């Protein structure tokens, strides 16, 4: 079903924490434009009829893959939300 | 509904550096 | 070719009419009998194009669910009797043909009763088509086309007449194909195969006709590999 | 007359021990044993039906 | 939301679902317009509305647009009467042609949904987070083990089970001549000639090996594979093949199933290491292997195996050409001798009553016992009949196999369902002496009608009764969830290991399965070095721990267990993991935040349906 | 008390019309206490068929009386019984009162007799609802027939003697839901009442007396009887049912055709030749195919669609009206004010539509405008066939009373020739049910040594759990009748016996393979190998001729088969036969009920469509309970807010998706 | 072409070594992927000629139930360990090659100790057949013939030596094959065919090469019908 689900499980303290993390990352990709990715360039989700999956046919796979990478850091309470969103909005013109 | 998990912000090192400069911004004069 | 090539299936043919035909090929090496008779039967039953009642128009009725006076059979029954008609094309230029028939009174409409046409044959001349009781005005026209296998009336949607109707398509002229791969006994090898393939056909084509047609088709299907990828 | 009893005369018997063969009022069970013994009892009767009906 | 009839998805994997397109059409009209405006399909979203409002404005590129949209999307499916957590599950939709809904056949029982006409419904999560949560913990491919009790709910079905049992079965037909090849190779040569003649059947009692193994030797199993391919060797045969380092004397089908295991999961080493290739494959062993493999590799490789198993079992069930026939109902002549025995004994009882010595109760009870005896007599006779006489009885192969049937069904068909109660509940004297291979008597069938009517009535009443009970259960248990750290309460329950009254005074190591049900995945209230293993305090109770401790209790080293319990859980509301313990649909002990009370309500009320 | 009439099939109608229930006004008996009543009283013998009762909550509540039993004067069933005097039975039949029944010893009909005298000294009898194995002289009456024991619907499954009541009731019940087909076939093996069935059930026409045909037109028949008279009877061509089916008496007589008294004239919609004919007889082989015979799934070859072999016409009866609103009467007009006239071509006449046309979902049916505001009828979502009829009762009410406000009324009739499709459902008389799982291209489907392949392949695993051997017995019988090209009459228990079964097996095998031999072909290597393997399993005696051992296999009712896809012969002989299988009521639940967006309630904002849009599906409570079992927090939130009540939120999500 | 000839099955290939290979052809029309694999799969398993040891003889060995001192393994094990030994002829004239091997001492005997044959080459020089234990007297010779597919030892019963041993023959260098037709969707129709065949070969050739053979020879078999009779 999902690659490295055991690995992500090990890196994730609770299954529901992994769920929340994945969903937060996916909605991040969505809201600020899909460019909110860290492993996109070289390896990337890719479609079948074309390479359309490089963009966002299904974000959740993107979040899972980035989680398989150590690129993202998810804190249950890691940063003040106001400044995190503010810096996301300054540094992402992908909108 | 578990508060222990229900909110867990996901952040990249670039976001960490962004918050770092946001903190550094507090220096006046 | 004396030892092995001469030791090749003797394609022998024994056909009752152009409808039924048997072909015996032996001796056959290990497992070739079924190995070949199977896809041969499959293509015979599947790929062989044929002819069927393409669309139907009754001059008298608008909707298939009606009944015509002095007509014991009903509209759908009649179109069914039409579909059961077996025709025969005599030319590749023979693809679309609108047969017409007009009958009246206390007469039984047979499939021979249609208007004769030049390049066509009524493979079903005696096919009971209808039976008119008294002054039964049965005048109508069926477009018949030369197709492959089956298609529902819906997809083609053929309308020579808006009052004319489509019907599901049946273009396999094969009644049934089988092949008995029985042990043929060769001097050195009794363990040889001898395949006698029997086929009942509609008669529109002769068995060997669809036979070599399918053999042709299959050989192209093989040629799909001269291209490496 | 019908009381089907299992215990014998003279035999020492724990309190709340069912003297007859049959069922028991739960309240008297709690009274004699207090909470935990009644809890164990009831869990037993709950699992007995499921095992009797193949439930795992 | 929507609802309509379903159809099996034998091609479908449970990770997906069989979806006729024309419903997803209306459903995703929003996303469809979104995409086809994402394409040039319509000028605007609303010109799109007009374009799509007609079945005759239909464009095919609508199709690839919709497929592109749904590429990473899933929906939820459910049955009309929902009783348990899996009464709905998440599937990745697959647009299909036709009206009916295509269904992965395995869950045809997870949902108590046969193919008698009942139609199921479906909805969809919409929000990105909502869809994520649905796919995460509501995926069927994610929802494997029963959380009610730790049993897997994906139990393989009858057809696949039968296919694998047939493939992995072995045969033996006859041995008459010199069987004692064990020592002599002159013996092998002579008996090999007798096999050359009719003297030696292939499945003869070959002491060291049946003629099959001596005659044929295979280094690489593809060898025997080809031999079968040439029609040389049947799949249930006694053959020898030089395995990786072993001369495995097996049936072909046994090695082939082992190979199936090998591909389904990469590490074929463990694949054979965890497989009991030395027995005909039965549903119970099926579940055992399913469980252990899920333990070893996890979700993905286990499911790979599950799908491959479904495929191969279907393949082999079809290949078997195995069909039921009236003559498949083999009436053992031993049964007719038992039947004459019973009839003569009943006549004896009746004649003893006739002059009055027996009371009507006395004669009635004597007859009752005589038939209750002869019934098991014939059951045993027919059973033996199967083991030796007809190991390959389609009827017996099935009944013996876990796919379907019971001894009672076979008896009722092969033998007879003789003893049946009257409208009151008392059994009629003259039992049902005929079978279905026999023609039931008019009055006998009339009488048998009564029990069937009672069964229908009480099952129908039990349906609503179980609904009521589950309703109360949820009413009361709904509050309880796991939200806690180690509930420091040093209070546990010592779980007895001995059922002390099976005889009035008979204290005995309590039953194994019951012990597993009560104690699996528990928390050691304190360390216990029982069989030399220091079962430390709080240490969770694995099944292998269950086995160790069952062995110890057989040793009598302990009669109960220091182990935690919710009852001794300190947490005001909620239970400690330690206070609760282990059981999940996954292995590791429960996670904090899990609504355990609901799970218990379901697990308990659902069974009441069949009580 | 009175409601719709059961217009599924003439047999369905008659059963419904001759069945009594317990419940009623309530005082006689209400719903909550039937346990004691539900069990079949002993007195039901010859009185009530205990297998005809509707299963479910109302199980034991409703049943058809004994077929031969009838009310004498006052709701009191008396049943035929063969008088038996001493050792001499009397053909005189006395309809006994249930109470009077206990007064005697009723002998069974199965007992052999040499005429009026029994053929066994030790014979069972029904003294008072008990098996009393007594001398022939101890019976005052003997069972007239097994038929009297049951209602009509019970007696129409041939081999009941080897089937369980649990599913016998199921089969008897499903017998009612049969939809008359385009092609009416009679069972290969029958019970014997289909003639009496179509006789009591007025589906077909019957000639009063001796006479000849004057004229037989598609809608009339003038007969001229031997009495010198002539009378014509109009013939029902297409008449809708309570459920929208066909109603025709099949023209069965040619003009100038001499018909006797009571001679069937035009067989009813579901009669073959004055014979019960619904569903069809199809050659069937039981074998566990990949997954399309899973539990009770039925696998079908393509040919039954190529042939016109399972279809019926479904009739749809729509209707609308114009009202005179105080805001303004709702004109039934052709006008759609705002945008388009193109779709208005179909609405040919003003307000009313043109007749005899196909309809797509959403097509205008009746035009009209409210306050002007466009408010007109359209084609319901789903499927509409071809326009057939219309009725237009405007203010000009000749004898109609259009309701107040109703400015006018209008009725519309469409027809759709529904062919059998993928999702359809079928079952046999012997109880086993199922739904079509897939039709396979007949090209690769398994085929006999003879090219003739079977029609349907079943999953055998069903039968063993079920307790019904009569079905397999019928399988053998139909397989035999196939080559025998002839039918059979099997009384439920007195009918055929397996001895005659094997006789017909030998006869039919001899036919088939004697002509095989005449083909110049005996056994094939495939046959020899499979026969060897059957010997290996002991199914065929080793050393017997492949001819003879194949003959024994035939007498086994099983034979060899070839694959078609891999063409291989099938290991293990398989029993097959011409099975008379019916298509059950494919009720409305079959149709998709799949609505995404559309209407909502008035008082509440819960979505509710229906006539305009399919409608939101019931969500129930225990479903939310299951969601609770999972951690479905925001998905459930969405369901109850974005998909349940919140108009503003639901439209906001609409636009977000947009 | 674009519609239906561009509607041509993609002859896709990916060979894992010369022994294994995936080969996916797609898409296909109704009843074609099986129609192709089944006959072709049957052919590849017997048609393919190859190298198989017809017989073997140990000088000292006179029963296969015997074991050679200084050589722990019995005749059974040595024969099996030689069964898989796959060789490659340099020319069709290598119809029969009998290669001998001599060995003593406490040594392990693999394929390399065999006397090299000019036209015969072993792609399995690593195949260790036996272990000389202590001065183990082994003199052996294996006759191998160029044949097709599988041949049991008894039916040939090759005896270059009266005490030599016949060997079951397996010539088809392809270990085995697995084909399935998966349903593939085109924009218009979803009921399309994609036949995927993954094959295992002994290494004598690459799986692609064996496919080339089988396809060509099957087309040639299709040539057995041109002459009418
Ligand atoms: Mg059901
Ligand atoms: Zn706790």
């Amino acid at each position: 079903a999902e690659p490295g689900i055991d690995k992500l499980f090990g890196m994730v303290d609770s299954k529901y924490r992994l769920t929340v993390v994945v969903a937060k990352r996916a909605q991040q990709l969505l809201r600020h434009g899909f460019k909110n990715t860290v492993l996109e360039p070289e390896e990337r989700p890719k479609m079948q009829t074309l390479e359309g999956l490089f963009d966002d046919p299904n974000a959740v796979t993107w979040a899972m893959k980035e989680l398989l990478t150590g690129r993202l850091v998810f804190g249950e309470n890691l940063v003040p939300e106001d400044r995190l969103q503010k810096e996301m909005e300054r540094l992402y013109p992908v909108e | 509904g578990s508060d222990f998990v229900r909110f867990t912000q996901v952040v990249d090192q670039k976001t960490l550096k962004a918050i770092e400069e946001a903190r550094k911004e507090a220096v006046e004069a | 070719m004396l030892d092995s090539k001469l030791k090749a299936p003797v394609f022998t043919v024994r056909t009752q009419g152009r409808e039924y035909g048997e072909f015996v090929l032996e001796p056959l090496e290990r497992g070739f009998g079924v190995t070949l008779g199977n896809p041969l039967r499959r293509i015979l039953l599947s790929s062989i194009p044929g002819t069927a009642v393409t669309s139907v128009y009754i001059e008298d009725v608008l909707h298939e669910f009606s009944t015509i006076p002095g007509v014991k059979e009903d509209v759908v029954e009649i179109i069914l009797n039409l579909k059961e008609l077996v025709v025969r094309f005599l030319n590749p230029s023979l693809q679309t043909v609108t047969l017409l028939l007009k009958a009246e009174g206390p007469k039984e409409v047979k499939a021979r009763d249609f208007l004769p046409v030049a390049d066509v044959e009524i493979m079903n001349p005696d096919l009971h088509i209808a039976t008119l009781e008294e002054g039964g005005r049965l005048n109508m026209e069926v477009r018949v086309d030369r197709g492959v296998g089956y298609v529902p009336a819906e997809k083609h949607g053929i309308k020579d007449r808006i009052n004319a109707i489509p019907v599901d398509a049946v273009f396999s002229p094969v009644r049934r194909v089988a092949f008995q791969v029985e042990d043929t006994r060769l001097g050195q090898r009794t363990d040889l195969d001898k395949l006698t393939l029997r086929i009942w056909t509609d008669g529109s084509v002769t068995p060997l006709e669809a036979l070599n047609q399918a053999v042709e088709i299959l050989r192209e299907h093989l040629t799909y590999f001269s291209n490496p990828q | 007359k019908e009381a089907r009893l299992l215990v014998k005369d003279g035999d020492y018997v724990e309190a709340g021990q069912p003297l007859t063969r049959g069922a028991i009022d739960p309240h008297q069970l709690l009274e004699a044993k207090g909470p935990e013994a009644v809890e164990r009892y009831l869990v037993e009767e709950i699992q007995k039906v499921y095992r009797a009906q193949g439930v795992k | 939301s929507g609802r309509s009839v379903i159809v099996v998805g034998p091609q479908l994997k449970l990770h997906q679902c069989g979806l006729p397109k024309r419903m997803a059409l209306e459903l995703f009209k929003p996303f469809l317009l979104k995409k086809m405006e994402e394409k040039g399909i319509a000028p605007n979203v609303k010109a799109a509305r007009r374009m799509l409002e007609r079945q005759r404005d239909i464009k095919d590129e609508v199709w690839d647009a919709l497929e592109e949209v749904i590429h990473g999307k899933v929906v939820l499916l459910n049955r009309a009467p929902t009783l348990h957590r899996l009464g709905i599950q998440a599937f990745q939709p697959v647009l299909v042609e036709g009206q009916s809904i295509q269904l992965h056949p395995l869950v045809c029982e997870a949902f108590n949904a046969d193919f008698d006409g009942d139609q199921m419904a479906v909805h969809v999560p919409l929000s990105s987070f909502a869809q994520a949560e649905a796919r995460i913990q509501m995926l069927s491919a994610h929802n494997l083990l029963s959380p009610a009790s730790g049993e897997p709910l994906a139990k393989p079905s009858r057809d696949i089970i039968l296919g694998l049992y047939y493939i992995t079965q072995v045969r033996k037909e006859k041995k008459g001549a010199g069987l004692e090849f064990a020592t002599p190779e002159e013996a092998l040569a002579a008996h090999e000639r007798g096999e050359v003649a009719l003297n030696a059947p292939i499945k003869v009692a070959g002491r060291e090996t049946s003629v099959g193994r001596l005659k044929y030797v295979f280094a690489n199993p593809d060898e025997a594979l080809l031999a079968v391919a040439h029609g040389i060797v049947d799949l249930q045969d006694v053959v020898t093949v030089r395995y990786m380092g072993k001369r495995l004397e097996t049936s072909p089908g046994r090695i082939l199933f082992a190979r199936i295991v090998a591909e389904a999961v990469e590490d074929e080493k463990v694949a054979w290491e965890l497989i009991q290739l030395d027995v005909p494959q039965e549903k119970n062993s099926l579940k055992d292997l399913v469980y252990q493999a899920f333990l070893r590799l996890g979700m993905e490789k286990t499911a790979r195996l599950l799908d491959a198993l479904k495929y191969y079992g279907f393949t082999f069930s079809t290949t078997s050409g195995i069909t039921i026939g009236i003559d498949d109902a083999v009436i053992p002549e031993e049964k007719k001798q038992y039947l004459e025995e019973a009839d003569r004994k009943l006549l004896q009882i009746e004649q003893a009553y006739e002059m009055g010595f027996l009371t009507d109760r006395e004669r009635y009870d004597q007859i009752l016992q005589l038939w209750t005896e002869t019934t098991e007599k014939v059951t045993q006779a027919v059973f033996k009949n199967f083991e030796e006489n007809y190991p390959f009885n389609p009827l017996y192969v099935m009944a013996q196999s876990g796919a379907r049937g019971n001894p009672q069904q076979i008896r009722q068909l092969c033998g007879l369902r003789g003893l049946m109660q009257k409208p009151s509940g008392e059994t009629f004297e003259v039992p049902v002496r005929s079978s279905f291979r026999e023609g039931l008597t008019v009055l006998e069938y009339f009488i048998s009608s009564h029990g069937a009517r009672k069964g229908g009535a009480d099952t129908a009443l039990r349906t609503a009764d179980s609904g009521y009970l589950t309703r109360k259960l949820v009413d009361v248990t709904h509050e309880i969830v796991v939200r806690e750290a180690d509930c420091g309460t040093t209070n546990y329950i010592s779980v007895p290991l001995f059922q002390p009254d099976e005889v009035t005074r008979s204290l005995r190591l309590r039953k194994r399965a019951d012990i597993e049900a009560g104690l699996y995945g528990r928390v050691l209230a304190r360390e216990v070095e029982v069989l030399g293993v220091r079962l430390e305090e709080g240490r969770y109770l694995s099944m292998d721990d269950v086995h160790l401790l069952i062995k110890a209790a057989e040793a009598g080293e302990i009669q109960e267990v220091p182990v935690r319990s919710p009852l001794t859980c300190q947490t005001r509301y909620g239970v400690c993991q330690k206070c609760y313990g282990y059981d999940l649909s996954m292995a590791r002990p429960v996670s904090i935040g899990e609504a355990v009370g609901i799970v218990a309500a379901q697990s308990i009320g659902e069974p009441g349906t069949q009580l | 008390l009175s409601q719709f009439k059961d217009e599924t099939n003439p047999l369905s109608s008659l059963r419904h019309k001759r069945r009594i229930s317990a419940l009623g006004p309530g005082g006689l008996t209400r719903e909550r206490a039937g346990f004691d009543v539900r069990d079949v009283h002993r007195t039901h013998y010859g009185r009530i068929c205990p297998v005809e009762t509707p299963e479910g909550a109302n199980i034991g509540l409703i049943t058809s009386l004994a077929a031969y039993a009838r009310v004498d004067e006052l709701g009191f069933i008396r049943t035929p019984y063969r008088r038996v005097v001493g050792g001499v039975v009397t053909d005189e039949v006395v309809y006994m009162t249930a109470t009077e029944e206990d007064r005697y010893t009723i002998a069974q009909a199965n007992t052999p007799l040499e005429g009026n005298r029994i053929a066994a000294e030790r014979v069972v009898a029904r003294r008072k609802g008990e098996p009393v194995i007594v001398s022939p002289e101890e019976v005052e009456f003997m069972d007239v027939s097994p038929k009297q024991v049951f209602s009509v619907n019970t007696n129409l499954i041939p081999f009941l003697e080897h089937d369980d009541a649990n599913r016998a009731l199921m089969g008897s019940n499903m017998q009612t839901q049969a939809v008359p087909l385009i092609r009416a076939q009679a069972p290969v093996v029958m019970t014997g009442l289909e003639e009496r069935v179509v006789r009591d059930s007025l589906a077909a026409l019957y000639a009063e007396e001796d006479g000849e045909v004057a004229k037989v037109d598609g809608n009339r028949i003038v007969v001229r009887y031997e009495d010198g008279r002539l009378v014509e009877y109009p013939l029902r061509r297409f008449y809708r049912s309570n459920q929208g089916t066909a109603l025709d008496q099949r023209p069965r007589v040619v003009v100038g055709q001499r018909v006797r008294k009571g001679d069937l004239l035009a067989d009813g919609p579901a009669s073959e030749n004055g014979f019960l004919a619904l569903g069809q007889n199809v050659l069937v082989a039981i074998m566990p195919f990949d997954g399309y015979n899973f539990e009770d799934a039925i696998v079908i070859s393509e040919e039954l669609l190529k042939r016109d072999f399972y279809t019926s016409i479904h009739i749809e009866r729509y209707e609308i009206e114009a009202r005179d609103t105080k805001l303004g009467p709702e004109r039934i007009t052709r006008d759609i004010p705002h945008l388009s006239e193109a779709a208005l071509r179909d609405l040919d006449e003003e307000g009313v539509v043109r007749i005899g046309a196909e309809v797509k979902p959403g097509d205008i049916l009746v035009g009209r405008t409210s306050f002007v505001k466009d408010t007109s009828l359209r084609v319901p979502p789903g499927e509409g066939g071809i326009v057939v009829r219309t009725v237009r009762l405007r203010r000009g009410d000749p004898g109609v009373e259009l309701k107040p406000g109703v400015r006018e009324v209008v009725r519309v009739y469409v027809a759709q020739k529904r062919k059998l499709q993928v999702g359809d459902k079928l079952a046999n008389r012997h109880g086993n049910k199922g739904v079509v799982a897939k039709i396979l291209p007949v090209e690769d489907m398994p085929h006999l040594p003879d090219g003739t392949p079977v029609d349907v392949i079943l999953n055998p695993l069903g039968v063993p759990s079920r307790m019904n051997l009569g079905q397999i017995l019928e399988t053998h019988l139909g397989l035999a009748g196939y080559f025998l090209g002839q039918r059979y009459i099997s009384p439920i228990f007195d009918g055929a016996k397996e001895p005659e079964i094997k006789e017909l097996l030998a006869q039919a095998f001899e036919v088939y393979f004697g002509k095989r031999k005449g083909e110049g072909f005996g056994v094939d290597k495939r046959e020899v190998e499979v026969l060897r393997r059957a010997e290996k399993l002991g199914l065929v005696t080793p050393g017997k001729t492949p001819e003879e051992q194949l003959k024994e296999l035939f007498l086994q009712g099983k034979v060899v088969l070839y694959d078609g896809r891999t063409g291989e012969p099938i290991e293990g002989p398989i029993v097959v036969g011409q099975m008379f299988i019916m298509k059950l009521y494919h009720m409305v639940e079959d149709k998709m009920h799949a609505r995404s967006t559309g209407p909502y309630s008035l008082i509440t904002q819960q979505p509710l469509g229906g006539k305009a849009q399919f409608g939101g599906q019931r969500f129930g409570e225990m479903e939310v309970w299951a969601l609770e079992a999972y951690g479905a927090a925001h998905t459930l939130q969405e369901m109850l807010t974005l998909k349940s009540d919140d108009i503003e939120g639901r439209n906001a999500a609409y636009e977000a998706i947009i």
